[PDB]
């Protein structure tokens, strides 16, 4: 969605890459 | 339910106020030979796992909150009082146990007042500095008085200067995180409480370590009408779980 | 042959919290086995909901472990613990030095009270807690339009009163940074006096403890303010 | 509400309990002992008393040592009646020390932030160290580690005109040249010990019992040695860290 | 494309024990076979079994593979041994020639006795192995509490002694670092005297050598304070 | 063993729009939960079709 | 469990490192 | 056996990186 265009894009975890999505409810 | 007896070869508490046996790091001592010894250790030996039963203090209106008094383990039982258990492991290089211990301290419905009964892994118990060499004084003997607590517990430093703080600070504000029961006047006339090993190694050179300490501290201080009976002890019965002695030979005397 | 690479803008720099390992220099080391070993534990959030004792000051403004009450109604509020981490009175309670090493928090605090007075004592104690936007309570009677609970004396020694997480966040900051001050303040008053017999020590004592309840969190760890043990 | 904290402990509760309420409770990790204390923090600094040239010897400066004691704990030249023996390796301190007068700097080296914060008895992990130079001029220097207990062998040069510390089959580090500034390295948990004290070890370190009563013998992670021509900020992490037996953390000073 | 990359604080950096290796530049290159050799071995710690010399000084304070006994039962004890791999009469023993290059060890030391006496010769010796904690032993009545074996002279002319490893610690260090400085003493002593006939030369000779027992390991790998041979 | 690498001649260069990411350095780090917002929206083109008013000029 | 979130997470054998957990029974 | 432990431990070629042994009989 973003601007980011790189394959290899994980190196990295998802969890410590990005904040994590959480919802209340 | 709050009547309660506990035998111990030929040994047995008894208490009519109990509210249960607060077991530590939620586990006991089972007796395991260490692992970090060849020889086949002594272990099971009736006559050295019982309670030894023994003064701890005199309680008065006098003493503050926080004020305490400091039981350093085995070393208190390492002579005479320890019967077969104290003689047993003086003449051995390793030892390696738990603890059970019951404290007992009864007054009245008109009386006032609460203890801390807890016990502490690592716990400082050393009395004073030692004028001379820059270290401390009986650490291994048990408090013959109360001890006052510290406004400021930033603990005991030997150079005999100040500043900053010990490695030996004890804060007693947060003194309940440790295995504890309450003995509060109203309630019970004594606490139950039990610990597994532990330690920097899987066996003990108790001889130069006092690796767990029972500590007796005042929370709310003692208060009584004139005419209520003003003279109250504190006891305390306390018993070697499971010991597995290690590397006998000539005896150390403590004498 | 060699793998062409584009060598980014922050090389060199190190980062204090990398989320990644560095090189070994001593291999193949065993690590002197523990397995004896009791008493270990993994969640530093554990600590906080182990209660310990809340710092009360004295007219001469020394710390004790409770609070005194008698055969009185005092008109206003025998002790007043602001819901706040940062919040002095608990300065020393595992609670909140633990708290002070994380940015925010969510969830109950729970207060414990104990009753250390004589057995022949007894009465009633009016436990709150007021939420901000009208200002704190200044009379039993407005407290006890907020949240609260009585507290009777009788054969078990203590009670346990829990601080509801009320807030407009999901969460909220551990510390007194800049200035909202503060989440509420729990009240504590007398309902009906202490009362007792002849022979009776008058000044009864009730101990006063907090921890963290079930509910509750911390996160995003930090650095407090250095400080410098009195 | 109602309860007993007499017998060792008490019910812990949320809203719902006592109210018409209820659990509010999110997920989260970031509380974790191990997560937590397994970030970078500095314990000390490294001031080489010598040349990438010569011969290594122990050397001190306004508090700044050419040799460290890896351990979270307060350390320095041992103390002695008469002052600390600055010709001598760093020891386990059992307190804290004010460089001079004013409280700061610190006369002695330690991780401030873990004894502020050790709500714990014993511990242990590996522990990952970090070297980075305080200055800007191209670097030529040695850093040399050991073993908690094995010999500093703070011998004479054997080859001439080389530093004497990168003269050992121990793990030696080589840092030279314009742009080469940060050493990083992690070490194995290397004690003898099972567990290491966080804080007091209530026990005498030598079978006499008359010698350093607090502090446990070989308690640390080993050492490191410095030569050549250039300053270092040293910090530690805590690797794959654990905790044991619960208990008080450092006091903190009530509001006057 | 090239493949971006995140450059490391550490670069450059050269770990004397890095666990990788490096780069080649005389490829292809056959290595001398050797296939008709013999006396190959794996491990440093089988040379740490092969039994040596222990180093026992005399008045004039110089060194014998031995020590010796006759008609008497000397009140003190005859030789010993301090369990202790740093301990000096071992200086040159291979035991401890490996066991300086590692940190620390663990398990049993095996004390080996060779009665070089004449074979009319006969007698008994105690000899002993005494954990700390109650200081060094000073009469064999002492001796005698600790582990002991009883070793006697007849047709068989050794004995394999075996220090055993106990221990607080799973681990022990090497060195004479800085000062706890033992791990217990061995001592010899006679229980009977050296008995025999005229003709016979009265002082028998009890040669001494030493080695790592079975149980016994070595670990990390380190270097020792270097010296120089006389 | 070393894997070699060829350094291309851009090196140590900055892309203020790059498209790739960089390193995290407070990671695990839960977003305060914002289930209950509405409103959103996630092409700026929409906001071009809502009619906004033309600025006529005076004498 | 510790703050460590790299996929690729291997390069050194984990035996190498980190120290070996063993339990001595 | 030696003091290496790295997994991507090839790069060079086996018969590069190390001297070829080969049995004289």
């Amino acid at each position: 969605s973003g601007n980011e265009g790189v394959i290899i894009n994980n190196f990295y975890s998802n969890q410590y890459q990005n904040s994590i999505d959480l919802s209340a409810s | 339910d709050r009547v309660a007896s506990d035998k111990a070869g030929n040994s047995a508490t008894n208490t009519q106020s109990t509210v249960g046996r607060l077991c530590g790091y939620g586990e006991a001592h089972h007796g395991e030979h260490p692992a970090s010894c060849a020889d086949t250790a002594t272990d099971k030996v009736l006559a050295a796992e019982r309670y030894y039963t023994i003064d701890l203090a005199s309680w008065t209106t006098t003493q503050e909150a926080f004020s305490h008094i400091r039981i350093p383990l085995p070393h208190v039982l390492a002579g005479e009082d320890g019967g077969v258990f104290g003689a047993t492991l003086r003449r051995h290089y390793l030892c390696k146990t738990g603890w059970r211990v019951q404290v007992q301290c009864n007054a009245s419905q008109f009386h006032a007042g609460s203890l801390l009964v807890f016990m502490a892994p690592e716990f400082y118990t050393g009395k004073g500095t030692k004028t001379g060499d820059m270290e401390p004084t009986d650490p291994f003997t048990m408090d013959t008085t109360w001890r006052a607590p510290q406004g400021a517990p930033t603990g005991y430093r030997y150079d005999s200067r100040t500043g900053f703080f010990a490695m030996n600070h004890q804060n007693q504000w947060q003194w309940t995180v440790y295995p504890h029961q309450i003995l509060n006047l109203r309630t019970n006339t004594t606490v139950d409480l039990e610990v597994p090993y532990v330690n920097i190694a899987p066996t003990s050179s108790w001889t130069q370590h006092a690796n767990w300490t029972l500590v007796v501290a005042v929370f709310s201080p003692l208060q009584y009408a004139s005419g209520s009976s003003s003279d109250v002890q504190i006891t305390a019965s306390i018993q070697p779980v499971n010991p597995v002695f290690n590397g006998l030979r000539h005896e150390t005397v403590i004498a | 042959s060699p793998i062409a690479v584009t060598v980014r803008e922050h090389k060199g720099c190190f980062y204090s919290t990398n989320p990644d390992t560095t090189v070994p220099i001593y291999g193949k080391t065993i690590s002197t086995p523990n397995d004896y070993m009791c008493g270990e534990f993994s969640d530093l959030l554990e600590l906080c909901k182990l209660p310990t004792f809340l710092g009360n000051p004295n007219s001469n403004n020394k710390r004790y472990p409770y609070f005194s009450a008698t055969n009185s109604v005092p008109t206003t509020s025998l002790v007043d613990y602001q819901v706040a981490l940062s919040c002095s009175c608990m300065c020393n309670s595992m609670l909140a030095a633990v708290a002070r090493n994380f940015n925010q928090y969510r969830g109950s605090l729970n207060f414990l009270f104990v009753f250390t007075g004589a057995a022949m004592v007894k009465g009633k104690f009016l436990i709150a807690y007021t939420p901000p936007g009208a200002g704190k309570p200044t009379t039993r009677d407005q407290a006890m339009q907020a949240t609260y609970a009585i507290w009777d004396l009788g054969l078990n020694s203590s009670f346990v009163f829990t601080a509801p997480f009320i807030s407009p966040t999901h969460y909220r900051q551990t510390s007194y940074t800049s200035a909202a001050s503060v989440d509420g303040w729990v009240t504590v008053w007398q309902l009906t006096p202490l009362t007792y017999p002849s022979g009776t020590p008058v000044n009864s004592d009730i101990l006063t403890l907090v921890s963290a309840g079930d509910d509750f969190t911390l996160r995003m760890p930090i650095s407090p303010t250095k400080w410098v043990p009195q | 509400g109602s309860d007993n904290a007499e017998k060792g402990k008490v019910s812990n509760d949320d809203a719902s309990v006592d109210f018409v309420a209820e659990p509010v409770k999110l997920p989260e990790n970031q509380t974790r002992v191990a997560f937590f204390y397994d970030r970078a923090v500095p314990i000390g600094m490294l001031r080489p008393g010598q040349n990438i040239e010569s011969t290594f010897v122990y050397q001190e400066n306004d508090l700044r040592l050419n040799c460290l004691l890896l351990t979270p704990l307060p350390s320095f030249c041992p103390d002695s009646t008469s002052g600390p023996v600055k010709t001598k390796a760093p020891v386990q301190w059992r307190w804290v020390r004010s460089g001079g007068t004013t409280n700061f700097p610190l006369m002695t080296k330690q991780d401030y932030a873990f004894l502020c914060f050790s709500p714990f008895t014993y511990y242990k992990c590996d522990l990952e160290v970090t070297v980075s130079a305080l200055g800007t001029d191209t670097v030529a220097s040695v850093l040399r580690w050991a073993p908690t207990g094995a010999p500093a062998d703070v011998t004479d040069q054997l080859i001439g005109y080389t530093p004497s510390l990168g003269e050992t089959r121990n793990p030696h580090m080589w840092l030279v040249g314009a742009g080469n500034t940060q050493i990083s390295f992690v070490v194995p948990y290397n004690s003898p010990l099972s567990v290491l004290p966080a804080a007091w070890f209530n026990g005498w370190s030598d079978f006499g019992n008359t010698k350093d009563f607090g502090v446990a013998p070989n308690a640390d992670f080993g050492r490191l040695w410095i030569q050549g021509n250039t300053s270092a900020s040293v910090r530690i992490r805590y690797k794959k860290m654990k905790v044991f037996c619960p208990r008080p953390t450092l006091f903190f000073p009530w509001p006057v």
